[PDB]
């Protein structure tokens, strides 16, 4: 262990070693960010290429931050990842299941082996990250592959803390980007209308001190924690908001998801990152579930943020040369729907 | 044939041609420009390298942060930085903006330009000598020359 | 055929057009006691390709603009500068365009809104600048380019560019018209913005406001277009006034001269600028509106008279 | 009334200046220049530090001029302790002092010339400052930054053979200053863009306290190294360059001339530089020489007390000040009895010129600005400090 | 150096000067 | 135990004056050449 | 391993950093290479130690080689004199 | 030993008590250093008066202002010392005027006497906090556009009390609480042994 | 002494004037300057293969020497700690085994280090010079940061030129 000496800032010790495999997505640039922040030892494992990993040296003091080459298809990378971490936090995740790397593998094969090598180390704790509402038998190959592996993890790093996160909103959002992204698409393919399409959104920092929370709470053991948010949405006030905070035209246009899911085959089809997939339609369209009983982000200290107040921020870079100096206030927040 | 052979050699012409010119970006701060500005004259030419000392943050690529990076002039360096083309590198130049140099310890002073800006080649000396500097950007052309970003691609 | 003379006549101006930028790079190095670029390839013949490379792969950044006219201002000099070079009448020119010279001052006055455009575009006040600065400079000097050209025409008979080459069977319209000659060459400095006359791109007074948000491939065509130009208008001085041999038994000698005086008279603007400090946009002016431009007019009315006190009016064949 | 930051990454604004500027069509209605973009606390850093651990400082407070300053700090503690260098010492104080000159004019009118649009002449003179930095190197160990005036005289004797070198050089440096003034004295542009562009009253330059070439070049006639001689430069002879008509031209004529004039002094140097010791003989304010401080036990003592507490300057305060190239450079130097001093006030030459634009740049063009910040050879550093 | 004593002359004229007096190549 | 010192005698001299020559053909001179080369190109 | 032996440990949070990359260490450690220097034997009571160079050796101290019982060991290069 | 000239400690010496008759209402000290300088001791309230009699007097012209400075005694009640370093072209000499502010007893400012003095005093304010009265424009030159406190009082800690670092969660450099890797080690330098005053 | 710098009707001298302003001669005498140098050797120096000179006292990069025996020369006395104006050098010591005195951590940070050459200076063993390598650019900041075994190592390295260095140098000092 480290014992923790400091005042609480950067050049400071709080004694988490923490392996974070994902760091170089979006979710990662934030779990390093409060790990960095808090003083911890993160080891972060990469493939991308150093010059992508660079954003990440900024964060950090001088030796808080370690890179390790590693490559999935070799167990011996990962075993030397965990070698001398105390924590290991898993965001292994896509969306396009890629040529040398399908669902399984990016949510149910890599997170075990990672979880069981993170045990033979004797690392304290483990933290999966699986989507929420990923059911076991959900719609789409993805959700249903990730409850397939929660199952899994368990097994190898028994009570390994789990987090289900909501979709996740931030600057380089899929969420809320995406949507903003259809502007290409003169009118927004919605099934139901955008409506039939109930989603609750987390912004991404809320996930984040969640899950590093998550490490240096003992509660957290055994728990399978679903950060979620601190309002739902009919996906219509949702399309439109965005719409609206980008200051651009909607058109909700009615498309069956049958097509549609034609459509995201067409994208997937595409060789450089798909912009949209099959799955991802049917997650888009899929619905939340409801609270259930699980914990929550205020559970592990981090009080949701509403979406309205940081929306601002993510999809300001959308709108054009005038629209770009309205703020949210003048502007109408969209309504809640709970259902 | 296989494609793994012709996207190394695909990459490494997409490296050469980095390496080979790299416009750096005009910023002296704390008269280490004084040295930069030797090498870019005669007897330690930056140009024959390719370095032309590009002006516009827009065009140009490695950023020298020659000197002491003041708390006022951080969130400009920021800036600029965020302002320049996608590929773009940062070669820290001076011990004042190494880490914070003879001026380690004032309140005006930001201990490094790394921890504003990703450093990527860190020169060391207070006027850190002309030659110095010409090694440390022919050291970027060897860190890009080992650059593999396509065929991550492929293996991805 | 006629394609293959298109290929002819854009790549290989296309391939000079890159050796010019290294030309400038290396002779304005040995004037400055500097070696210049050598170190890639042998003596510097890789690096024209190695920045391109560099250039195109490098993010095109769009600022947050008005799009379309953004990205046509580029396109449009680009367009403009190979354009110019289809009617230029090197033996047997690629188009026998009847009112040549008139076509080249016609494209050569739309570049301006590449500019212009470019500024507006950009949304930044050094680019808005520039802009404004450049349009002013750029159509003024148009207005003696163009008178100067008039009195030329009138001691050739014609518009198109390849009666010059009967017209300077015996002397090079230099030696008459010399006083034009000069003050086109002037002109020819302006128009290319270079040195002297680089008010456009200062860089030091203002940031390159032609392109201060124009980066990878934006930034090139019409880096691109403007060496093109730094060529083509130089050709038209080695066409205009200083007329190449030429003999129709053996039609190379002329390409072949013309070559010589064009690689001179660019190799003239190149040593002009590593010369001559830069003009100030008022002064620039005024050496046009005031100092040339009485000059331009008056040698005119020379020009009206000659032919026909010297009963010389030329044939209009 | 247009507002606009030159901004601070400007390619023709020496280092970072933020020039805020409201500019009526292209002149310039207002001209507010912002500092500190390069305040470092150099003042303040001194107050913790000993005298000999803060002479460092001063190479860095205006660096184009490395070593001009270092006299200025040296002059003062020496003052202060009521020693003086030793004869060898003084002279090359003063050669070191003159090519120091030089390099700050060749930075100064070559980077004039750079933000004007002429760039051959860096390329041509950059070449014989190289040179010149080597003297420093051979000499010091540094190229610039070197640390050699000291506080008791120079830190070491010349190499054995760099008097014949400062030689072959200055024997040819003038026709370098020669070609120059071909390109830009007399060219049809440089003039333009220079004359009668910040024309400065003579009243009105002592008011604002302009005190350099700046005060030379309006005609008013004061050079501290004539009317209050420093070192040995009253034993040589040369001829400050008053100017009249002060404009951007009047004063870059002068530069051109002091570069000359330093040439004069330097050559005396080369022949009248005497045989003697290079640092005061009082262990007290001087480092024993290592020789002695390895044989004999008062120069440990002396050698570690030196090094480690300090000089102990007796109580005071003076304003020394010299002719630095920029102008007056001068450092207010408070002290308690202790090692280290209690305040600096470094005066910048440039501090009282930049002030200076805004009564300098009045009704005039962007490209004017340019040309006025050149004319003020401002370096940032010793605004800044 | 190594004016070969055309460029020196092309040099010398150029200029006005004598260059090959005070050269920009120290030698020994 | 040397010290570098200026040689024996003392240096030689150096230039401390711009040495810029006043070299031109005069104006008349130079105008006629030139309008004699219109008037031939004229005729 | 090095020659105070640090030695961040199996279970130190430090050892993380050489993963991938090597320790600075040094052979020829000091500690023995004066051990396996000969004892300087001498006639006189007392003997000098330049460090051997003069100027460019230690601060000379002469050493008391007056007891057979020790080698007197100039405390600044750790040479045994015998007597 | 330094070259004196007695010459001149007596010429100097002289002006002092010509200036001190010339104005007995502001000048409370004069006095000629051994280091051959005047250094005229005035009341906060002759800021004005002082300097324009040497600024304008046939027999005393201090046409520019060499330098504005303010020492920090914290001991001293008045802690600030503004001291005016000044000039004669004329006479080739020079004569320091310093006086005493206390943190909220504002100076007069002299931008009219010397317009030099336009941005030493804004200097002044900024780095001691004493405020000049009548000054055209006072406003932080050399500090951070947000800083807080006067940096070159004896009371302020050399780091200071915050740096700057670029966080991605807000994409925006941020302030923090200074927390520095190797604090600035205090050697304690002072002999306890005196020097016998010569 | 003074001087003034720019202190300063005939047909030829107006026609002359003329012929100036209106043939542009002084533009064409400063063309002539620049065409002369293109005919000059430019000074430039392949930089891997030609090296730009530098004589002994260049200060270079920090190493610690040993003797030749093959014991450190640090005795830890700690004034290179003292007067090191940046802070640099941070010293911890304690007698090793043998008895004598050591430093258990010797640690220059570069980054810190403003190259002054003072603690060659007032090392009385001359443990810590300035070496002549100037050429030690490094890909991350903690390389930068010094200990002893890099140091020492360092030192190892240079020695030969080191003490061919000092060797030059040290009667002057
Ligand atoms: C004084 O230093 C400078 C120079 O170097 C001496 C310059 O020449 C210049 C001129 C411009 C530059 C910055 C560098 C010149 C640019 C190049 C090497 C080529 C530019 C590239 C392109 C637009 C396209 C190149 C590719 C092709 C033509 C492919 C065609 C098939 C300036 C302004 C400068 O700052
Ligand atoms: C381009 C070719 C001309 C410039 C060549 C410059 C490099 C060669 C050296 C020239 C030199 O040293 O002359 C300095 C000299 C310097 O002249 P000056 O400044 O001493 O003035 C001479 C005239 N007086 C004295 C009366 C004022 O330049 C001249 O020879 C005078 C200017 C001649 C200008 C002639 C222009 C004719 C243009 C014809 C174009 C033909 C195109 C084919
Ligand atoms: C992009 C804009 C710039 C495009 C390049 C510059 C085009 C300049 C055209 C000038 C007008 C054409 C011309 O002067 O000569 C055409 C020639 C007839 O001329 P003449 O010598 O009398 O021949 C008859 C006797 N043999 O023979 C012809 O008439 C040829 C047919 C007319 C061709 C005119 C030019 C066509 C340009 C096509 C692209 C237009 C793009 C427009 C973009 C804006 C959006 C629409
Ligand atoms: C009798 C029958 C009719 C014929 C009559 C003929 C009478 C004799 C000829 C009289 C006119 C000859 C000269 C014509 C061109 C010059 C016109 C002129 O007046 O120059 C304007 C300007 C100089 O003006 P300035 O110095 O500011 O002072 C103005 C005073 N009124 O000029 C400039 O400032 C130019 C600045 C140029 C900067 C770049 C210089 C480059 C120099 C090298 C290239 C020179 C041109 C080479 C041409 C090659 C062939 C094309
Ligand atoms: N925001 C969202 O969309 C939601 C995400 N989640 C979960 O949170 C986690 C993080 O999300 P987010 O950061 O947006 O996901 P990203 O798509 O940004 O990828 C997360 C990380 O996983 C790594 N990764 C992906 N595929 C592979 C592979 N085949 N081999 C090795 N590493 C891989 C990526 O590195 P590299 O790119 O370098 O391979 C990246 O650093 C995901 O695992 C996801 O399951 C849960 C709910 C919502
Ligand atoms: C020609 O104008 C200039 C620039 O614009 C291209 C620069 O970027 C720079 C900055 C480049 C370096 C190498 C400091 C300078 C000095 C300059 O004079
Ligand atoms: S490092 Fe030395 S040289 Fe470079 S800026 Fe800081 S001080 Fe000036
Ligand atoms: S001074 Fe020489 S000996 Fe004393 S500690 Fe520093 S290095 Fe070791
Ligand atoms: S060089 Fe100057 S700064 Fe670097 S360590 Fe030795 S003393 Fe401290
Ligand atoms: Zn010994």
């Amino acid at each position: 262990a480290v014992i923790p000496h400091g005042k609480g800032g950067r050049s400071s010790v709080s004694g988490v070693v923490a392996t974070v495999f994902g760091a170089t997505g979006f979710l990662g640039r934030y779990v390093v960010n409060h790990l960095g922040r808090m003083g911890s030892q993160v080891i972060i494992p990469y493939r991308c290429d150093v010059y992508d990993i660079m954003h990440l040296r900024l964060m950090g003091d001088l030796g808080q931050l370690t890179f390790l080459e590693w490559d999935a298809r070799d167990k011996d990378s990962i075993r030397k990842a965990v070698q001398h971490s105390n924590v290991v936090i898993n965001l292994i995740g896509r969306e396009w299941e890629t040529r040398n790397f399908d669902f399984e593998d990016v949510f149910v094969n890599i997170p075990r082996a990672i979880a069981q090598a993170s045990k033979e180390a004797g690392v304290e704790r483990f933290i999966h990250v699986s989507h929420l509402n990923a059911s076991m038998k959900s719609s789409s190959k993805s959700l249903r592959s990730k409850a397939v592996g929660e199952k899994e993890v368990r097994s190898v790093f028994p009570e390994a803390i789990i987090i289900r996160p909501s979709d996740i909103f931030g600057r380089e959002d899929r969420f809320l980007n995406h949507f903003a992204n259809y502007r290409w698409f003169l009118a927004v393919p919605l099934v139901s209308l955008g409506f039939k399409t109930v989603k609750q959104p987390v912004y991404v920092a809320d996930v984040s001190k969640g899950i590093v929370n998550a490490t240096k709470d003992p509660d957290a053991v055994g728990k399978t924690f679903a950060f979620t948010g601190p309002n739902r949405y009919l996906l219509f006030h949702l399309v439109k908001y965005i719409f609206g905070m980008t200051h651009r035209t909607f058109i909700p246009y009615p498309l069956p998801l049958f097509v549609y899911s034609w459509i995201g085959k067409l994208f997937g089809l595409s060789p450089f990152e798909p912009w949209t997939t099959k799955d991802k339609v049917e997650r888009i369209h899929i619905s939340d579930v409801m609270p259930t009983d699980l914990p929550g982000l205020e559970d592990l200290g981090v009080q949701p943020t509403p979406l309205e107040l940081k929306s601002i921020e993510v999809l300001r870079r959308h709108r054009t040369y005038r629209w770009l100096s309205s703020e949210i206030e003048e502007t109408k927040p969209a309504k809640t729907v709970n259902y | 044939s296989r494609a793994e052979y012709v996207v190394t050699k695909l990459d490494d012409l997409i490296n050469w041609a980095r390496r080979s010119s790299l416009w750096p970006m005009t910023f002296g701060l704390a008269c280490c420009a004084v040295e930069m500005m030797h090498m870019a004259a005669p007897r330690y030419d930056m140009d024959r390298f390719g370095v032309v000392f590009r002006a516009s943050p827009r065009q140009a690529d490695v950023m020298i942060v020659a000197g002491t990076l003041t708390n006022k002039m951080a969130p400009a360096l920021r800036k600029v930085y965020d302002q320049m083309p996608e590929p773009r590198y940062v070669v820290s130049m001076g011990s004042c903006a190494n880490g914070g140099g003879y001026y380690h310890y004032s309140y005006s002073v930001v201990r490094g330009c790394d921890r504003i800006v990703p450093v990527d080649i860190y020169v060391p000396g207070c006027p850190p000598t002309a030659e110095a500097l010409l090694y440390g950007i022919l050291q970027l052309q060897r860190k890009i020359k080992r650059e593999q970003k396509l065929k991550i691609w492929y293996r991805r | 055929m006629f394609f293959i003379n298109i290929l002819t006549l854009l790549v290989p101006i296309l391939i000079a057009m890159a050796f010019l930028t290294l030309v400038e790079r290396k002779i304005l190095g040995y004037m400055q006691l500097r070696k210049g670029p050598n170190i890639v390839g042998p003596y510097g013949i890789l690096q024209p390709f190695a920045d391109a490379m560099k250039l195109f792969m490098k993010e095109p950044m769009r600022p947050l603009t008005s799009m379309s006219l953004f990205i046509i201002a580029p396109t449009l000099s680009l367009t403009l500068a190979l354009s110019l070079w289809v009617p230029l009448p090197m033996p047997h020119p690629l188009i026998n365009l009847n009112l040549g010279i008139l076509f080249i001052l016609a494209t050569s006055s739309l570049s301006v809104y590449s500019i212009l455009w470019s500024g507006w575009a950009s949304n930044s006040k050094y680019s808005l600048f520039g802009a404004l600065r450049a349009v002013a400079q750029t159509i003024s000097y148009e207005v003696t380019m163009a008178i100067i050209l008039l009195s030329v025409l009138l001691m050739n008979g014609s518009y198109s560019l390849q009666t010059l080459i009967t017209t300077q069977e015996h002397m090079w319209l230099l030696l008459p018209a010399w006083p034009m000659a000069m003050m086109w060459f002037i002109s020819t400095l302006a128009e290319t913005n270079r040195a002297p006359f680089d008010l456009t791109e200062g860089e030091s007074e203002l940031v390159s406001g032609f392109n201060v948000e124009y980066a990878a491939g934006p930034f090139a065509l019409f880096f691109m277009a403007e060496y093109t130009n730094i060529i083509l208008m130089n050709a038209l001085t080695t066409i205009i006034f200083l007329g190449p041999l030429y003999y129709i038994n053996l039609p190379e000698l002329y390409s072949t001269n013309f070559m010589m005086e064009a690689l001179l008279l660019s190799s003239t603007f190149l040593w002009i600028r590593a010369s001559y400090p830069r003009f100030r946009y008022d002064q620039l002016m005024h050496l046009l509106w005031k100092n040339f431009l009485p000059l331009t007019l008056a040698l005119c009315m020379w020009h009206i008279s000659l032919p026909i006190f010297t009963a010389g009016v030329p044939p209009y064949m | 009334n247009m507002t606009l930051n030159f901004g601070p990454q400007h390619p023709a604004a020496h280092g970072v200046l933020r020039l805020v500027l409201e500019l009526s069509g292209e002149m310039v209605r207002k001209c507010d220049p912002h500092i500190g973009l390069l305040h470092r606390g150099t003042e303040k850093l001194i107050e913790y530090k000993t005298y000999l651990q803060a002479l460092p400082y001063f190479d860095r407070l205006d660096y184009v001029s490395m070593m001009c300053n270092e006299q200025a700090y040296s002059i003062a503690v020496e003052k202060l302790l009521n020693i003086q260098p030793p004869p060898r010492a003084q002279w090359i104080r003063v050669l070191f002092g003159e090519i120091t000159r030089i390099l700050n004019h060749i930075m100064a009118v070559t980077t004039h010339a750079l933000d004007i649009g002429a760039m051959t002449p860096f390329f041509w003179m950059f070449e014989e400052r190289e040179k010149m930095f080597e003297f420093y190197e051979r000499v010091s160990g540094a190229r610039m930054h070197a640390a050699y005036i000291r506080p008791g005289g120079v830190h070491q004797d010349l190499p054995l053979g760099l008097l014949d070198d400062i030689y072959e050089f200055s024997k040819n440096f003038s026709l370098r200053i020669d070609e120059v003034e071909e390109m830009l004295t007399n060219n049809r542009i440089w003039r333009n863009r220079t004359v009668d562009i910040g024309v400065v009253t003579a009243e009105d330059a002592l008011n604002y306290g302009f005190s350099g070439v700046m005060l030379r070049g309006s005609g008013i006639q004061w050079d501290l190294r004539k009317t209050q001689p420093y070192d040995v430069y009253d034993q040589v002879e040369f001829d400050v360059p008053i100017g009249s008509r002060g404009d951007c031209y009047d004063r870059y004529l002068c530069r051109v001339e002091e570069m000359r004039q330093s040439l004069r002094i330097i050559e005396q140097c080369l022949n009248k530089m005497p045989p003697g010791e290079i640092k005061v003989d009082d262990a007290k304010v001087s480092p024993p020489k290592r020789a002695e401080m390895k044989t004999s036990m008062e120069s440990l003592i002396h050698h570690f007390k030196l090094y480690t507490e300090g000089y102990q300057v007796p109580p005071g305060a003076t304003y020394t000040a010299i002719e630095a190239p920029k102008g007056e450079f001068g450092v207010y130097l408070v002290s308690d009895g202790s090692s280290r001093p209690y305040r600096c006030k470094i005066k910048a030459p440039g501090f009282a010129h930049l002030a200076g634009l805004d009564k300098m740049s009045k009704g005039h063009m962007l490209a004017d600005v340019v040309a006025i910040i050149g004319t003020q050879d401002i370096v940032f550093g010793e605004i800044d400090r | 150096a190594s004016a070969t004593r055309v460029i020196q002359k092309l040099r010398n004229w150029a200029s006005g000067q004598d260059l090959q007096a005070k050269l920009q190549l120290r030698y020994q | 135990v040397k010290q570098d010192m200026p040689p024996p005698g003392g240096y030689g001299p150096i230039d401390y004056k711009r040495n810029l020559p006043r070299r031109g053909l005069s104006g008349y001179s130079m105008f006629a050449v030139g309008i004699g080369a219109l008037i031939f190109g004229y005729w | 391993i090095t020659h105070t032996g640090q030695v961040y440990d199996e279970k130190d949070y430090r050892r993380v950093r050489f993963v991938d990359r090597q320790k600075e260490v040094n052979e020829n450690f000091a500690i023995d290479l004066i051990a396996q220097q000969p004892v300087n034997e001498v006639e006189h009571r007392i003997i000098a130690c330049d460090g051997g160079g003069g100027a460019l050796g230690h601060p000379k101290v002469y050493i008391n080689l007056d007891k057979e019982t020790k080698t007197g060991t100039c405390g600044y290069c750790g040479l045994q004199f015998k007597q | 030993v330094r070259p004196r000239s007695d010459v001149t400690h007596k010429q100097l010496s002289a002006f002092g008590e010509y200036v001190a008759e010339i104005l007995p209402k502001y000048v409370q000290q004069v006095q000629v250093s051994c280091l051959d300088e005047l250094e005229i001791c005035i009341h906060p309230d002759g800021v004005i008066p002082t300097l324009t009699f040497l600024r304008d007097h046939t027999n005393a012209q201090f046409k520019s202002l060499a330098d504005l400075t303010a020492v920090d005694v914290p001991t001293r009640q008045n802690r600030f010392e503004i001291v005016y370093n000044l000039l004669s072209l004329r006479f080739n000499s020079r004569i320091r005027v310093k006086t005493y502010a206390d943190e909220l007893t504002p100076i007069d400012s002299i931008v009219s006497v010397h317009i030099a003095a336009n941005w030493y005093e804004r200097e002044v304010w900024d780095m001691f906090g004493v405020f000049f009265f009548n000054h055209p424009d006072l406003r932080r030159i050399l500090t951070d556009y947000g800083f807080e406190g006067h940096p070159f009082r004896k009371d302020f800690p050399l780091t200071g009390y915050v740096e700057l670092r670029y966080d991605d969660e807000v994409k925006r450099v941020v302030a923090e609480p200074v927390e520095l890797a190797q604090e600035f080690r205090k050697f304690d330098l002072n002999s306890p042994w005196e020097a016998f005053p010569a | 002494t003074y001087k003034y710098v720019n202190k300063k009707v005939d047909m030829k001298s107006a026609t002359d004037n003329a012929a100036r302003i209106l043939m542009w001669t002084e533009l064409i005498r400063g063309l002539g300057m620049t065409l002369s140098y293109l005919f000059r050797e430019p000074a430039t120096i392949n930089y891997p293969f030609e090296k730009g000179p530098l004589s002994p006292r260049f200060r270079g990069e920090h190493a610690l020497r040993r003797y030749p025996s093959g014991e450190e020369r640090c005795i830890a006395c700690k004034l290179c700690e003292a007067i090191c104006p940046a802070q640099a050098i941070t010293i911890e010591a304690e007698p090793r085994a043998d008895g004598s005195r050591r430093t258990t951590r010797y640690d220059i940070d570069m980054t810190k280090c403003i190259y002054c050459g003072f603690c060659q200076e007032a090392c009385p063993v001359d443990a810590i010079v300035e070496g002549p390598n100037f050429e030690f650019s490094t890909e991350t900041h903690e390389e930068l940061l010094y200990n002893k075994e890099k140091l020492l190592n360092n030192g190892d390295k240079w020695e030969a030129e080191i003490a061919a260095n000092i060797q030059a140098d040290y009667l002057y000092r």
